[PDB]
């Protein structure tokens, strides 16, 4: 019932990480 | 270097993962190559994880020797951390991707769920709100989080989503028991 | 490999961009070990460009590219890259970092775009553009006297082809 335990971090590791989207440079 | 193997490397880098029921050729260069491309990721401290009987390979952060590395404080790591809220709907949808895998044969299928199924489970933990319209906004904008991690897709005309393979290797076994020893650790006390 | 290679490569792949001024030991890092961030960088189809009259390392598509997406820019955001642009090289025809006050292209823009008849209208549309801007990284933060800093990535900011493109519809704005 409360938002600040509903929104506290949990423990799981990344999985299919994706790129950073591009490498920041558009052109 | 060849091309297709630089080809595979770099679609398996721009989406995160690939699938031989969508992509068999990328699939079969990559799956072939592994030394080639463990040495080509390990400079960016990746690397790369197979699952032949689900035809899936993924990509995932280097395990170095440090003792914690958080594995989020990753440079190229994009996404947010999960939350309990996140947690619980994922356990949720790893019990329904059980189900749904131990009563299959041969053949090509998809693991589709109803949001109807997930209200009641997830009333139970959470609670009751008054209205049906307040749950089905929960509902939608939970799922809705969980699209950006690859782990579910957007909604179908006939209200249903597609659980994604790749969260059988989110829930391993492994993974499961550090986050019940964690949670053990944070209710008691 | 290397921890100091490798973190340089990241930071680079992260953000596209390397100043000595910023990150020294990174830049010396990556500049003295040229060879081995072009093998690096071979398979990802990408390799390193430097400047070291400014310090500026910089990645290129070494051969559209599945990792990069390419953008295209409204007049309102080109004629701005056309004015910081020429300020910048004003400012390096000068012989550090260009400094350029918010109140000085309210006049080079309302010329180009006609006046709007408020100043906190003109206040708004530079603010908006200078975060536009901020977000393709060309610009640094805004100053407390109402001044940006202009990065040196400018002077690359494209191929003469884009160049050539841009000083056309500045002309064919100014014709109006």
């Amino acid at each position: 019932q409360r938002q600040s335990e509903r929104r506290k971090p949990a423990c799981l590791p990344p999985v299919g990480v994706a790129i950073t989207g591009v490498p920041a440079i558009e052109r | 270097t060849p091309q297709r193997v630089r080809e595979a490397v770099q679609e398996m880098l721009k989406y995160g993962l690939l699938e031989e029921s969508h992509k068999p050729n990328l699939y079969r260069s990559a799956l072939t190559n592994i030394e080639v491309v463990d040495r080509i990721l390990e400079p960016l401290d990746l690397a790369m994880g197979v699952d032949e009987v689900r035809g899936l390979v993924f990509v995932t952060v280097r395990q170095g020797e440090v003792a914690e590395q958080d594995d989020w404080s990753h440079p190229l790591v994009r996404r947010q951390r999960l939350n309990l809220e996140q947690s619980l709907l994922i356990a949720i949808l790893r019990q329904h991707f059980i189900a749904y895998e131990q009563e299959s044969g041969t053949g090509a299928s998809q693991a589709l769920v109803a949001v109807d199924e997930l209200i009641p489970q997830l009333q139970v933990y959470l609670g009751e709100l008054g209205s049906e319209a307040k749950e089905r906004n929960r509902i939608i904008t939970l799922l809705d989080q969980l699209k950006g991690h690859g782990l579910v897709s957007a909604l179908d005309a006939h209200d249903r989503v597609i659980i994604r393979p790749i969260i059988t290797h989110l829930a391993n076994p492994e993974n499961l028991q550090a986050l019940v020893v964690w949670l053990r650790e944070q209710v008691e006390g």
